[PDB]
C-alpha cells in the first residue's frame, strides 16, 4: 500500500503536514499495516492527539484523530482556603493547565495528585474529583471537585528515650506555659510535619546547650490514630550523657588575629557541652575576620567528643580570605531616586577593605532612610581576586500617598471641610510633600509643607512651611476671637554626626485678632503682653507679627521608616524670640523614640511615646496661651476630646460679645452662663507633663500581606498639663494648674492601619483616672 | 448560628436496630478511661471468670464475671518517668497466661501483672510501644514493636531473649502486625503492606512476602489502620496488607495460595471455610479459605466503623466504634440482634467469653452482654 | 473581552480594536487568538500585534513577554527587528517612566537598569538587523544612551569625590573610561581623578591625569 | 573651621609592613597578588603600578593616609615599593 | 469609570533619542592611555537606512 491521500480528522494544535511527519508513512510513502500502528503511535507521541485512528481507502490513509489541545478552561469546586491555583499547581505538577493539550488519563493524577497533596497539606480527610466538560471543536473545561472533609491535629508527642530531661519541660521549651493553676494560660494546636521538624532541633538545641554531644533522636513514630485526625508521635531519643565542653585548640589560618579568636573562643574546659554557644563562637570569628577585610573566613569548629570523661574536646579550623574585597559597590533600585542619596547612606566605601557592619550600618541607615519598602543588597564577590567584592545595594523604595481628613457636612451645611494628603516624597523626588487646611465659617485656613531633605550636599533639608489661617470663629460675625493668622516657617537640618542631626529655623506669626474671648488666662497673658483688654467684652482686636527663631537636633539609631523593631531616638526642637517680634518668648520641647524588645522576635517592643514642654516670656513678657501646651484626643493621653488636659480659664462676667448668639457659644456673655462662668476646656498650660506607653503586637489571626507595616499597639496613656503661669486667685474657686500634679489616666490600644493612603491609626482608650475639665471620647478616631 | 462555623465527613450510623434475640447486658463494671485517644492494641479479657481488664489512665481491675466486682484491682499508673508521669497507657492487649497479665504499654513496658492482686510479677521494657498485644508462648512474650521488632521477652520473670526487627512500616505507620506464632514460627504482618513468617525461636526469617500497598507513594488507609497481622489457621498463612489486601500464602515459603488485592478489609476472621471479614465499607463477607469466593455478604451493616465479627449466642457479633453491638446472622449478613450498651463507641472488638460478650470502649469501659 | 468565536472573527475584531484603538479589548482577542487558537496564520502578526498592541496597552515587560514569545514563535521572522526594536522600547520605558519630570526632578542620575537592557537591545537591533528601519533609531537610541548612561555613573564617580573615596573616584572615573570614554561626563569625571591622586599625594600621577586632561577633555 | 563632633570616613587599600617585607623590588606582579592580593587601583596609563593607597578622615586638623604604589614593569616585576604617608 | 486605555504607532515619547546625543570624545595622550567602551556600550552605528520617530511602524 501506498497511501495517495492522509486524511485528517481534526488536530487543532498539531499542523496538518505536521501530523502527516509524525505518520511515518508520509503522503506518497508506503503504507504498511505496521506503520498504519505505527502511525497510531507516533501520533499519540504528538503529545496533542488523544484518539488516532488510522486506517486507509486502500492505501490512500485515513488518519481518523482525537484531540487533547488547548484546556480552554479549568474549573475549581470545593476549593477550600488551600487555594485553587496551589490546587492547580498539583494539577501542573500533573503537568495539565489553560491552553494545553488534555490526555484524558491524568485525570486522577490530579485528583490522588491532589489526595497526596491533601495529605502533606495537614489534612488527610481530603479528596478531590476532576472533572473533563469539552468546550469547542477539542477544547476542555476541567472542573474540579474537591470533597474535603477534615483536617489532621498533632495530639501529643510521645519521645520516648528520654533520659536526661522530661518530654514536657521540652514542649514547654519548645513553645508552652501552664494553663490556669491560678497561673498562666496558653493556647492551642493543630498538625504539620515541619513543625515536627523544627522541634526535634529545639529538641536537640535544648541538649545541644546542656551537655550532650552524644544526645541522638533515634527513631521516631507517628501514631497513625484510625481517625485521619489523631496525630500522637512516638519519638525515641537518646541523650547518650551531658557532655562538657573540656577545652578549644583553635587552629588554621587565623589570619594574624589568633588571641582575638581564642578570645572569642575563651571558654571553661569541663563546663556542661554547649554546642550552640561553639556555633556562635565560629560566627563571632566569621564577623571577626569579615570586619577585619576577610569577608570569606571558614571557621570550622570540631568538638572532639571524649566520652570517656563525657567531655568534648574543641579543634577549630579557621581560615580567612584577603582584606581589601570591597573594591567597589553597585547600587540597584534606585530608578525613582539616584544612585547617590542611596550611595551616601552608607558607611562601607570603595578602595577599602572590608568593615563587615559598614555595609549592615549603612543598610540600617537605608533602613533608617524611610524613602523604602525593603532594603537589600547582593554583596557579590567578582571573581578574579581575594580583594575583589561588589555589593549590589539592591533596594525597593517607597510606597507613596497619605491622606488625612475631617468633616463638617458640607453642602449639606455650610461650605465646610477639612483637606490634608501627604505624597511621602512623591516619585522619590527627594521632595516629602504633606499638605493640609481647611475652610469653614470659623476658618479658612492654608497651609504649605515640603523640603528636598538634601538639597544642597551637607544635607540641607530645605524646608519652607506656610501658613494662612483666615480664622474668625464665626458665629455670626467677628465677635468670638477672630484670629487671622498668616506667614512662613523656614526651617534647615544639618547631620552633626552620622546619628546625630541638628535643627534651626525662623517663624513670622502675623496674627490678626478681634473681639477676643472674655477670660482671665486670655486677657492675663495680653496683661502681660502691655495690654489691659476689656474683661466683660469681647471687643477687643490684637495684632501681633511675632518674629521667632526656631531650633533642634535628632538622634536617631532606631531601626525602620516604617515598622521599626529596636533602638532609640531623641528629637529637640524649641524656640525663642528675636528682636522684630512683637512679642518676647520661648518655647522649648523634645520627642522621643526609644525601642526596647521583650519579645526578641520584636513582636512585642516596648514604645515609649512622651512628651515635654515648656515656654514663658524672655522677660517682661508671657508665652503665650496659644502657645501653651495641651493634651487630650489624638494626644499621648487619648480617650479624650481634644484639649481636655489642662489648665482651665474663667470668662468674665459678660456681656455681648460686640454680638451674643442668644444662649449660645457661652463665654459668661449677656444670653447666659454669665457672672464669671468657668472656661472649662484645656486652654493650655506653658508647662507639659504626660505619656503614653505603646507596644508593638503582631495579629496573629489576620492576613499578612499588609502587616509589615500593621501594628496593633495597647496603651496605658497618663500625664498632665500645667501652666506655671496660672494665676490662683483668679482661679481660686476655680482649675488650679500651677501643679504637674495633675496626672490623667487612660488605657486601650491603638489600630496602626497600613492603607494605600499611608498607616492608619485608630484608637479605644477608657480614661480611669482623669483632673479638672476633662472630657471623654472613648471611640476615638484618628488619621 | 453557633452551628454554621464547622465542617463534617460521613458515616452511615445503626441502620438495623435489631433485637431479634433481644440482647441484654451480663453485666457492666466500667473500668475508667480506657482505649483512648492513641492508635491503641488495649483489648479487654475475660480469664478465670476474674475479670483481668485494664484502661490506660493505669487503672488495671480484676473484675468478676458475673457482676464486674472487684476481685482485684491495681494500677499502672507509675509515680515517675520522663512524663514525669507514666500510667498504663497500654499499645497491646490483655495478655493474662499464668499469674501474669502480659500488657504492652505505650510506656514501652510489657507488664506480666499477676492475676491473683494485679501486682507486676514482672515488667520488661520493648522498643518504644507496641503494635502488637502480647503473645506469650515458648518462654517468650512475643511483641512486634511499633519499631519492627519481634521481641521475646521471658513470660516468667522477665527477660529479653530476642529482639528482631522485621517489618517496620514504610512510614513508621501503625496498625497491628502481631507476632503470631504458627508452626513453630512467628509470623508478623506488617504495615508496610507484607507478612513474613519468621521462626520464632531466635527471629530466623522463615520468608517475607510483600502483600500490597502501604502508606508512602500509595497513599491508604488512616481512617482504619488494617491488621497485618495474619490470622493463620493452617500452613496457608491468612493474612492482609497494610491497605486491606487480603491474603493467603504458604507459611513456610509466602508462596501465595490466593490474595485479595482488592482488599479494603479493616477486620477479617476465618470463619470455617467462610472468611468473615469487615471491609472498609463495614460490610462483613464470607470470603472462601481457598479464594474470594463470596460464601454470603452483608449490607445490614455499612459504614459503621465496626469490630471483628465474633460468635456469640448462635449468632456473628460485631460491635462498632458507634457502641452499637450487633448480632449478625452467621450466614448471609442479617442482623438478629443490635445493643447500644455502651457510652461511647467500641473500638475494641466484643470478647465473646465465659459465656458472656465482655467488652471494653474507650470510655465505655467493662461492660460484658448476654442477650 | 476575550471572545470564544472562531479566531479569524476573533482576528477581524482583532485588527479593528487595534485601529480602534482598544487596547483593552484589542489584546483580549490576539490573546484568545493565540491561546485558545494557537494555529492561527496571523499568529506571527497577533504576536506582532501583541508587541504591539501589550505596548500600545502600555504594557511594556508583557511586551517584552510577548517578545519573548516572538522570540520563540518566530525566531525566523523579518520583525525581530522590530522586536529588537521593543525590546529596548520597553526598556526605555522600563527604566525611567515618572511623573517627576516637569517640575525639574532628574531621573539619569536615577537607574540606567532597562536603558542599559535598551541599549543592549538598541545594539541588538544594530547587531542583529544592522540595516532594519528598526535600525536607524536604534543608533540613534545607542549613542544618546550611552550619554544617559554617563550621567548616572558620573554621578557614581562625583560621588567617591564627594566620599573622599579618591581611590574609588579613579575606580568610578576610569570605570566610566573603561565604560564610556567618548561621552563628555568622561573628560569631565577626568579632573576628579585628577584630583583623587592628587589628594592622595600622588600628584605625579594627578598630573599624569592633566595631561590626560590634556588630550582626552579635547 | 572648629568642629569638634563629625562623622569619620576611611579608606582602606593598603598594606602592612608585613606586606612590604613579602614582597620586593623584582619580584613579579603575581607573587605579589599571591601575598597581597590585587590592589584596589593600578595604573591602567602606564606601566602596572599598583596602588594599595590607604586613606582615613581623623577629624577637623590633619588626616591618616598610607600612599602606597608598586610598580611593575611591562614583564609585571617590581621595580617600585613607594611608601607615602599622609601629606 | 474613568480609568481609559488608548495609545497608536510610534516610538517613545524621548525624540530626543532619535539624534544620538553629542559625544565629546576622549583621546588618551601617549604613555598615558586608558581602556575603552566596555559592557553594553557597544553601538554598531548604523544610521544606515532606516526609520525614526513616527515613520518606524511597529506592528
Amino acid at each position: 500500500f501506498v497511501v495517495k491521500d492522509i486524511h485528517f480528522e481534526g488536530l487543532q494544535r498539531v499542523a496538518v503536514g505536521a501530523a502527516l511527519l509524525s505518520m511515518p508513512v508520509r503522503t506518497g510513502d508506503t503504507v504498511n499495516d505496521e506503520d498504519i500502528s505505527n502511525t497510531i503511535r507516533a501520533l499519540f507521541a504528538t503529545g496533542n492527539f488523544e484518539d488516532v485512528r488510522v486506517l486507509r481507502d486502500g492505501d490512500t490513509l485515513l488518519v481518523q484523530v482525537k484531540e487533547r489541545p488547548t484546556i480552554a478552561s479549568i474549573t475549581f469546586s470545593g476549593n477550600k482556603s488551600v487555594k485553587d491555583d496551589m490546587l492547580k499547581q498539583n494539577l501542573e505538577a500533573s503537568g495539565v493547565r489553560v491552553g494545553e493539550s488534555l490526555d484524558r488519563t491524568t485525570i486522577a493524577d490530579i485528583e490522588k495528585g491532589l489526595e497526596d497533596f491533601y495529605y502533606s497539606v495537614g489534612k488527610y480527610s481530603a479528596s478531590v474529583k476532576a472533572v473533563v466538560t469539552p468546550l469547542p471543536r477539542n477544547r476542555v473545561d476541567l472542573k474540579l471537585v474537591f470533597q474535603e472533609g477534615v483536617s489532621a491535629e498533632i495530639q501529643q508527642i510521645n519521645i520516648v528515650g528520654n533520659h536526661a530531661f522530661t518530654t514536657d519541660e521540652l514542649i514547654s521549651h519548645f513553645q508552652l506555659r501552664d494553663e490556669v493553676p491560678w497561673w498562666n494560660v496558653v493556647g492551642d494546636r493543630k498538625y504539620q510535619k515541619q513543625k515536627l521538624a523544627g522541634d526535634l532541633e529545639t529538641l536537640r538545641s535544648y541538649y545541644l546547650d546542656r551537655g550532650y554531644a552524644r544526645f541522638n533522636i533515634d527513631s521516631t513514630q507517628v501514631s497513625l490514630t484510625p481517625d485521619k485526625k489523631g496525630i500522637y508521635v512516638t519519638v525515641n531519643i537518646t541523650e547518650g550523657d551531658q557532655y562538657k565542653l573540656s577545652g578549644v585548640e583553635v587552629s588554621g589560618n587565623l589570619a594574624g588575629h589568633s588571641a582575638e579568636i581564642e578570645q572569642l573562643t575563651k571558654i571553661e574546659p569541663g563546663e556542661l557541652y554547649n554546642g550552640t554557644k561553639v556555633t556562635k563562637m565560629e560566627d563571632d570569628i566569621k564577623k571577626l575576620l569579615g570586619r577585619y577585610g576577610y569577608a570569606y573566613p571558614r571557621v570550622q569548629s570540631m568538638p572532639e567528643i571524649n566520652d570517656a570523661d563525657k567531655t568534648v574536646k574543641l579543634r577549630v579550623n579557621v581560615d580567612a580570605g584577603n582584606r581589601f574585597y570591597v573594591r567597589k559597590i553597585r547600587f540597584e533600585g534606585n530608578d525613582t531616586s539616584k544612585d547617590a542619596v542611596l550611595r551616601r547612606e552608607m558607611r562601607q566605601m570603595e578602595g577599602a577593605w572590608l568593615g563587615s557592619d559598614l555595609v549592615d550600618q549603612g543598610k540600617e541607615r537605608l533602613n533608617r532612610l524611610g524613602f523604602f519598602e525593603t532594603v537589600d543588597t547582593d554583596t557579590q564577590r567578582v571573581p578574579g581576586s581575594p580583594d575583589q567584592v561588589d555589593v549590589v545595594y539592591k533596594v525597593k523604595e517607597r510606597n507613596t500617598g497619605s491622606f488625612n481628613f475631617g468633616i463638617g457636612y458640607g453642602t449639606e451645611s455650610g461650605v465646610s471641610f477639612q483637606a490634608g494628603v501627604q505624597q511621602d516624597n512623591w516619585l522619590g523626588t527627594g521632595y516629602a510633600v504633606g499638605i493640609n487646611g481647611t475652610k469653614n465659617d470659623y476658618q479658612t485656613y492654608a497651609e504649605l509643607s515640603v523640603t528636598n531633605p538634601y538639597f544642597t550636599v551637607d544635607g540641607v533639608s530645605l524646608g519652607g512651611r506656610l501658613f494662612y489661617n483666615d480664622f474668625q470663629a464665626d458665629d455670626a460675625d467677628l465677635s468670638d476671637y477672630t484670629n487671622k493668622s498668616y506667614g512662613t516657617d523656614v526651617t534647615l537640618g544639618f547631620p552633626i554626626n552620622e546619628y546625630n542631626s541638628l535643627r534651626a529655623g525662623l517663624g513670622y506669626v502675623h496674627n490678626s485678632l478681634s473681639n477676643m474671648q472674655p477670660q482671665v488666662a486670655m486677657w492675663r497673658y495680653l496683661y502681660s503682653m502691655g495690654e489691659h483688654p476689656s474683661t466683660s467684652d469681647q471687643d477687643n482686636s490684637f495684632k501681633t507679627d511675632d518674629f521667632t527663631f526656631n531650633y533642634g537636633w535628632t538622634y536617631n539609631k532606631l531601626d525602620r521608616g516604617y515598622f521599626p523593631t529596636d533602638g532609640s531616638r531623641v528629637n529637640l526642637t524649641g524656640k525663642v524670640t528675636i528682636p522684630g517680634s512683637d512679642n518676647e518668648y520661648y518655647k522649648v520641647t523634645l520627642d522621643t523614640a526609644t525601642y526596647v524588645p521583650i519579645d526578641d522576635d520584636h513582636k512585642w517592643v516596648v514604645l515609649g511615646r512622651t512628651r515635654w514642654g515648656y515656654g514663658d516670656g524672655l522677660g517682661g513678657k508671657e508665652m503665650p496661651f496659644y502657645e501653651n501646651f495641651y493634651a487630650g484626643g489624638s494626644s499621648t493621653v487619648r480617650g479624650f476630646q481634644s484639649n481636655t488636659i489642662g489648665p482651665k480659664a474663667v470668662y468674665f462676667p459678660h456681656q455681648a460679645s460686640n454680638y451674643d448668639p442668644d444662649y449660645d457659644y457661652e463665654c459668661a456673655t449677656q444670653d447666659g452662663a454669665k457672672d464669671l462662668c468657668k472656661s472649662d476646656d484645656a486652654v493650655g498650660g506653658n508647662a507639659m507633663a504626660v505619656a503614653s506607653l505603646e507596644f508593638i503586637t503582631p495579629t496573629p489571626f489576620i492576613s499578612d500581606k499588609y502587616a509589615n507595616s500593621v501594628r496593633t499597639s495597647f496603651f496605658w496613656d497618663m500625664g498632665t498639663v500645667w501652666d506655671t503661669n496660672w494665676d490662683s486667685s483668679q482661679y481660686s474657686g476655680y482649675p488650679d494648674y500651677s501643679d504637674p500634679s495633675n496626672i490623667r489616666m487612660s488605657a486601650g490600644i491603638a489600630l496602626q492601619w497600613m492603607s494605600p493612603l499611608g498607616p492608619l491609626v485608630f484608637s479605644y482608650a477608657q480614661p480611669f483616672k482623669k483632673y479638672d475639665g476633662d472630657k471623654a471620647e472613648q471611640f476615638q478616631f484618628n488619621i | 448560628l453557633f452551628n454554621s462555623e464547622e465542617d463534617v465527613v460521613k458515616m452511615s450510623p445503626l441502620p438495623t436496630v435489631e433485637n431479634q434475640f433481644t440482647p441484654t447486658t451480663a453485666w457492666s463494671t466500667s473500668v475508667g478511661s480506657g482505649i483512648g485517644n492513641f492508635y491503641s492494641n488495649l483489648h479487654p479479657a475475660l480469664a478465670d471468670n476474674v475479670v483481668y481488664a485494664a484502661d490506660r489512665a493505669g487503672l488495671v481491675k480484676a473484675l468478676n464475671a458475673d457482676d464486674g466486682k472487684e476481685i482485684w484491682s491495681v494500677s499502672l499508673a507509675e509515680k515517675d518517668g520522663w512524663f514525669s508521669k507514666e500510667p498504663a497507657l497500654l499499645s497491646g492487649g490483655v495478655t493474662v497466661s499464668g499469674g501474669h497479665v502480659y500488657i504492652g504499654s505505650e510506656k514501652a513496658q510489657v507488664y506480666a501483672l499477676n492475676t491473683s492482686d494485679g501486682t507486676v510479677a514482672w515488667q520488661t521494657k520493648v522498643a518504644g510501644e507496641a503494635l502488637s498485644r502480647p503473645v506469650v508462648s515458648d518462654g517468650l512474650v512475643l511483641i512486634h514493636t511499633s519499631n519492627g521488632q519481634l521481641q521475646a521477652l521471658n513470660e516468667a520473670d522477665g527477660a529479653v531473649k530476642w529482639t528482631v526487627n522485621l517489618d517496620m512500616p514504610s512510614l513508621s505507620l501503625r496498625g497491628e502486625s502481631a507476632p503470631t506464632t504458627a508452626f513453630g514460627a512467628a509470623v508478623v504482618g506488617g504495615d508496610n503492606g507484607r507478612v513474613s513468617a519468621v521462626l520464632m525461636e531466635q527471629g530466623q526469617m522463615i520468608w517475607q512476602q510483600r502483600i500490597s500497598q502501604a502508606t508512602g507513594s500509595t497513599e491508604i488507609d488512616r481512617l482504619s489502620d488494617v491488621d497485618t497481622t495474619p490470622v493463620v489457621v493452617n500452613g496457608v498463612v491468612f493474612a492482609l496488607a497494610y491497605n486491606g489486601n487480603l491474603t493467603a500464602l504458604d507459611l513456610r515459603s509466602g508462596q501465595i495460595m490466593w490474595k485479595r488485592e482488592l482488599g479494603s478489609v479493616n477486620d477479617f476472621i476465618v470463619d470455617g471455610n467462610r472468611i468473615y471479614l469487615v471491609d472498609q465499607n463495614d460490610r462483613v463477607m464470607a470470603l472462601t479459605i481457598d479464594g474470594g469466593v463470596t460464601l454470603w455478604t452483608q449490607s445490614d451493616l455499612l459504614h459503621r466503623l465496626l469490630t471483628s465479627p465474633v460468635l456469640y449466642n448462635g449468632n456473628l457479633v460485631v460491635g462498632d466504634s458507634e457502641g452499637y453491638l450487633h448480632w449478625i446472622n452467621v450466614e448471609d449478613g442479617r442482623f438478629v440482634a443490635q445493643q447500644k450498651v455502651d457510652s461511647s463507641g467500641f473500638q475494641t472488638e466484643p470478647v465473646a467469653a465465659d459465656g458472656k460478650l465482655l467488652i471494653q470502649a474507650k470510655d465505655g469501659t467493662v461492660y460484658s452482654i448476654t442477650r | 473581552e476575550v471572545p470564544d468565536n472562531p479566531p479569524n472573527e476573533i482576528y477581524a475584531t482583532a485588527q479593528q480594536k487595534l485601529q480602534d484603538g482598544n487596547w483593552r479589548q484589542a489584546i483580549t482577542q490576539l490573546e484568545a487568538l493565540d491561546n485558545r487558537y494557537p494555529f492561527g496564520p496571523y499568529s506571527q502578526q497577533v504576536q506582532l500585534d501583541l508587541i504591539y498592541a501589550y505596548y500600545k496597552n502600555a504594557d511594556l515587560p508583557l511586551a517584552q513577554a510577548a517578545i519573548d514569545r516572538f522570540i520563540r514563535l518566530n525566531p525566523t521572522h523579518p520583525n525581530i527587528d522590530y522586536v529588537m526594536y521593543m525590546r529596548g522600547l520597553t526598556n526605555m520605558a522600563l527604566d525611567d517612566s515618572a511623573l517627576q519630570g516637569f517640575f525639574g526632578v532628574d531621573r539619569s542620575d536615577r537607574d540606567p537598569q532597562h536603558a542599559r537592557a535598551a541599549f543592549s537591545d538598541f545594539s541588538k537591533l544594530v547587531r542583529g538587523y544592522p540595516n532594519s528601519q528598526y535600525t536607524t533609531d536604534a543608533t540613534k537610541r545607542l549613542v544618546f544612551l550611552k550619554d544617559r548612561l554617563a550621567k548616572y555613573e558620573y554621578s557614581v564617580a562625583e560621588y567617591y569625590t564627594e566620599r573622599g573615596a579618591w581611590v574609588a573616584v579613579v575606580n568610578r572615573v576610569e570605570g566610566m573610561l573603561r565604560d564610556y570614554p567618548d561621552t563628555q561626563a568622561t573628560r569631565d569625571a577626568l579632573p576628579l581623578m585628577e584630583n583623587a591622586y592628587r589628594q592622595m599625594q600622588m600628584n605625579a600621577q594627578a598630573e599624569k591625569v592633566a595631561k590626560i586632561i590634556a588630550a582626552n577633555s579635547s | 573651621e572648629r568642629v569638634v563632633y563629625r562623622p569619620d570616613i576611611n579608606q582602606g587599600n593598603y598594606l602592612t609592613a608585613n606586606d612590604v617585607s613579602k614582597i620586593r623590588v623584582g619580584m613579579t606582579q603575581q607573587q605579589v597578588a599571591y601575598a597581597l592580593g590585587t590592589p584596589l587601583m593600578s595604573d591602567p596609563f602606564g606601566t602596572n603600578t599598583w596602588f594599595y593607597v590607604f586613606r582615613q578622615q581623623p577629624g577637623h586638623e590633619g588626616v591618616t593616609q598610607q600612599t602606597l604604589t608598586l610598580t611593575f614593569n611591562s614583564s609585571g616585576v617590581l621595580t617600585n615599593i613607594d611608601n607615602k604617608p599622609a601629606l | 469609570c474613568s480609568s481609559d486605555s488608548r495609545y497608536k504607532r510610534q516610538v517613545s515619547g524621548d525624540e530626543a533619542y532619535l539624534e544620538a546625543a553629542p559625544l565629546a570624545e576622549l583621546h588618551a595622550p601617549a604613555g598615558m592611555i586608558l581602556p575603552v567602551t566596555s559592557g553594553d556600550y557597544a553601538i554598531p552605528v548604523t544610521n544606515g537606512s532606516g526609520a525614526v520617530g513616527k515613520a518606524l511602524d511597529i506592528r
